[PDB]
């Protein structure tokens, strides 16, 4: 899929991820798989109550991701 | 024709999520699953304004460049024309 | 240079209110040659001193008064640019003159006979 | 003082350069080369017109003393003591 | 402790520095001011403006300066904008801020750390410099605003204030009228309305879709306005318009007809015989209801009105553009787009294999 | 060596030992705190140790900033609108700076979430009643100079200064 290619393009960039449960994970995208499975590092997580935490290493299953925010560095795939 | 999505491409689009959020951004790409690419995207919670005399905008958040997974998409309508840029 | 700066600005702070009243006494009390030089116009830095004090003297001007405030400064800039251009043109013409003067036959003589302008080089 | 008059209107060339130019030449060098010499000439030149000379037997006259602004033009002589009425085409020299 | 004299001094000095900077700018390219001033002229009528000759020849006194391209003019205008912001801040803090034994007392402590071998030429130089990027000459932007980028404020179709992109709104409009009988040009023809926008409305002014659209559009036009004219005091303009809105309406709806009397803007959409019945109608439950529900919309409509008036030249310029592009061919339209693009992305100031390892074994 | 956008962009960025996102601005000889906008409010902690800052002021609105390490600088004054730009400031380490008068510590009363405060090695420390003064004027602090603010001290600070 076209969006998937753009996701792989964001590998190595800082991205934000919201899960199906609304926890919000911000940090560096290390690896993005075809099914949207996401390996990230040096995370800041913001829970539904508002509290924050810090994690070194995480991996989130694609299905249980609601969405991702990518840099605007990418915006400039205009062919489609 | 397959066009029904391709028509609205480049347009500003109002997308409704399964939890009931409103994502408004520039519709730039989609796919088989309806995973969507939304440029200059904001999120609304309380309302979609039709000129609500009190205010039009409460709980608006600037997100930016958004990829939404199709699993969590419900529906889309045209919000405004393409920005020229 | 932080030391020099600081002493200049401090003696300037006091010199601004007490004038030579506190500094002119300090010079005789402490006995400093350095202080004497600072007071004196011989030492180059003295000039910048005269600046700082003035500046402080200025702050004393509108104490108790607030400022409640471009086009002009732009137009002045423009003027300066214009003048600069005139200077340039002049330089050019002069250059031409030098070229031609250097490039004419001063041996093509044909004489005939043998032997305040500043107020005249104007118009009236 | 000399008053030289020019044509009565009878490509940015020759007008750009300021007026006419004067120079003091020693007669030690002449084309005819007859032999005679020993005096100076106050030569005045303009592009189209022909050169002109004026003999100066007196070793020094009107050679003033600090009549200091530095636009050399051509030389101290020209700026110091010449005027070019370009509107009427009259070159004064003194 | 800290001698306020020194602080206030440094403040006045910095203010001086900034004034000098934006003055140097106004000097190199007078357009910067001229442009600005001209617009200002049509917002605050009193403003005195320079001799036309000066404007045209792009000169301030005697020297005619080189004409600059739009992107640079706008850039420097936004830079001067942030400069003026700094200045306003410093002026503020300053307003909020404005013996011998002590002299020797401090001069004694000045002896502290005598062995401080270091050259200090960085107070006025770092500031003067802070307001005057590249190694020598590559980027006009000052260190102060080195990360200032216009392309993050203007889209490519706006061309730094040359045009305003209304195609998007033509789309939304099609979505609003629930048809396709409306062309880009007919849409612009609709915009022109903005008494007409009040008495000959495209749609019924109590329609939802319509009021929402009008809101979005109004917001756009306003942001575009102030975006394209950084140098003019935004707050001044805002307040001017607001006061015109409040004061003009109250006596007679500002809109008066010799036949029908006095019209109500937005909330009621009715006329009134005389001013008397008009006044005793402004307390009625009806008008209270309406003015209490449709206030924001009415106000936004009004803003769209006055801001579009202030931008008449840009509106016309764009409509023209539309007709041109429309009358192009394919190649023509393509090359034109190329041009807009180049203008947009241009500097504001110009200078192994297995098949082998198996074979090899 | 102005604290600039360019400076912040090449600065070591990492997850610290207490699991927070921290920006490293140590040893640059920064004199004035400015241009923090460029960090984009992405840090939980900012380390400004070993610099030459004179006043804790000049911050943009930074909602995520919770820890400020400002060791070995020259802080002699604290800005007045700090809570308006740093609402969740919870820890402030000011060890080895130049605060001299108890009244100069007054602006910290407006930091509603401030819980960890360290002002050691500041002249102000030796002023009579320095600890009780801080406790009464900045009651939101729970740990002061690495010692627990206790009830008895609160009461004692309520008498004096009541």
């Amino acid at each position: 899929g076209v969006p998937i290619k753009v996701l792989h393009e964001a590998e190595g960039h800082i991205v934000t991820c919201e899960t199906n449960t609304g926890e919000v994970y911000r940090g560096k995208l290390i690896e993005a798989e075809d099914n949207m499975n996401c390996q990230m590092s040096n995370i800041t997580v913001t829970y539904r109550d508002g509290r924050v935490a810090q994690l070194e290493q995480v991996y989130i299953r694609g299905s249980k991701i609601r969405f991702l925010i990518l840099p605007d560095m990418l915006k400039n795939m205009l062919k489609s | 024709k397959s066009s029904k999505m391709l028509q609205h491409i480049d347009y500003r689009m109002r997308c409704i999520l399964q939890d009931g959020r409103i994502f408004i951004g520039t519709f730039k790409a989609f796919d088989k699953h309806m995973n969507l690419i939304l440029c200059d995207c904001d999120e609304f919670r309380k309302i979609k304004p039709k000129n609500s005399k009190q205010a039009e905008r409460e709980e608006k958040r600037v997100l930016g460049l958004v990829l939404l997974r199709g699993e969590n998409l419900v529906s889309m309508t045209v919000e405004g024309p393409p920005p020229k840029d | 240079s932080a030391f020099d700066l600081d002493v200049v600005k401090l003696t300037a702070q006091f010199v601004a209110r007490n004038g030579r009243q506190f500094l002119t006494q300090l010079m005789q009390k402490e006995q400093r040659n350095y202080q004497f030089d600072f007071l004196r116009p011989q030492h180059s830095l003295f000039n910048y001193f005269t600046k700082l004090v003035e500046q402080y003297t200025k702050i004393l001007i509108p104490p108790k008064g607030l400022f409640s405030k471009l086009d002009q400064v732009c137009y002045r800039v423009e003027w300066a640019k214009f003048q600069e251009r005139e200077r340039k043109k002049e330089e050019e013409e002069k250059e031409k003159e030098r070229v031609a003067y250097a490039q004419i036959d001063w041996h093509d003589f044909v004489v005939v006979e043998t032997v305040n302008f500043p107020p005249p080089t104007t118009p009236e | 003082k000399v008053t030289k008059q020019r044509d009565s209107e009878m490509y940015p060339e020759i007008a750009e350069g300021i007026m006419p130019r004067h120079r003091f030449m020693s007669a030690y060098e002449q084309r005819i080369e007859p032999p005679d010499r020993r005096w100076q000439y106050l030569l005045m030149a303009a592009e189209p017109y022909e050169t002109i000379a004026f003999k100066v037997p007196s070793r020094e006259i009107d050679k003033a003393e600090g009549k200091t602004h530095w636009n050399r033009e051509t030389k101290q002589f020209f700026l110091q003591f010449h005027f070019k009425m370009e509107k009427p085409p009259a070159p004064p020299s003194l | 402790m800290e001698t306020i004299l020194e602080q206030q001094r440094r403040y006045h000095e910095e203010k001086e520095r900034l004034m000098d900077v934006m003055a140097k700018e106004m000097l190199t390219k007078k357009s910067t001011l001229r442009d600005q001033i001209n617009s200002d002229h049509r917002t605050r009528a009193m403003q005195d403006r320079y001799m036309e000759v000066s404007g045209n020849l792009r000169d301030l006194y005697d020297d005619k300066d080189g004409l600059r391209k739009e992107e640079l003019n706008a850039i420097s205008g936004p830079n001067e904008f942030a400069e003026f912001y700094n200045r306003l801040k410093q002026i503020k803090e300053f307003h909020r801020k404005h013996f011998e034994e002590l002299l020797k007392a401090r001069e004694n402590p000045s002896e502290e750390a005598q062995n401080l071998v270091e050259f200090t030429d960085e107070e006025g130089y770092g500031r003067y410099l802070d307001l005057h990027y590249i190694n020598l000459k590559a980027s006009e932007k000052l260190d102060y605003i080195t990360y200032l980028s216009i392309f993050d404020q203007l889209f490519d179709i706006p061309k730094e204030r040359k045009n305003a992109e209304y195609k998007r709104y033509l789309e939304m409009l099609l979505e609003y009228l629930q048809d396709y009988t409306d062309r880009v040009k007919p849409l612009q023809d609709q915009n022109e309305l903005f008494e007409k926008k009040w008495e000959n409305g495209t749609f019924p002014g109590w329609p939802k879709e319509t009021s929402s659209a009008l809101t979005h559009a109004g917001a756009h036009l306003d942001l575009s306005a102030f975006s394209s004219w950084e140098e003019l005091a935004s707050l001044g303009l805002d307040r001017l318009k607001s006061a015109l809105l409040a004061l003009g309406l109250k006596c007679g709806g500002t809109l008066e007809e010799r036949a029908q009397r006095l019209f109500s803007t937005k909330g009621k959409s009715l006329e009134s015989l005389d001013t008397s019945l008009f006044a005793k109608n402004p307390k009625s439950k009806g008008t209270k209801r309406d003015t209490e529900r449709n206030k924001d919309i009415a106000f936004l409509e009004a803003q769209i009105y006055e801001y579009v008036e202030i931008l008449g030249e840009q509106r016309h310029l764009t409509h023209e553009n539309v007709q041109r592009k429309q009358a192009r061919t394919g190649e023509e339209r393509e090359e034109e787009e190329e041009e807009q693009i180049s203008e947009s992305e241009s500097e504001d100031e110009e200078n192994i294999p297995y098949w082998l390892y198996k074979l090899h074994g | 060596v102005k604290l600039t956008a360019e400076l912040i962009e090449q600065a070591a960025q990492y997850t610290n030992a207490v699991r927070d996102r921290e920006l490293d601005l140590r040893g640059y000889k920064i004199p004035v705190i400015e241009n923090l906008g460029a960090t984009l409010d992405q840090f939980d902690a900012i380390d400004f140790s070993d610099n030459e800052i004179r006043k804790l002021d000049g911050f943009p609105l930074l909602r995520r900033l919770k820890t400020l390490l400002v060791n070995n600088n020259r802080i002699c004054r604290i800005g007045e609108g700090l809570d308006q730009a740093l609402p969740c400031l919870t820890e402030l380490i000011l060890t080895n700076n130049s605060l001299v008068e108890l009244g100069d510590l007054d602006p910290l009363a407006s930091l509603k979430s401030l819980t960890y405060l360290s002002i050691l090695r500041n002249p102000v420390t030796n002023k009579k009643h320095y600890r009780l003064y801080v406790i009464y004027k900045v009651p939101q602090v729970r740990v002061l100079d690495f010692q627990k603010v206790k009830l008895k001290e609160r009461q004692e600070a309520e008498k004096m200064f009541k």
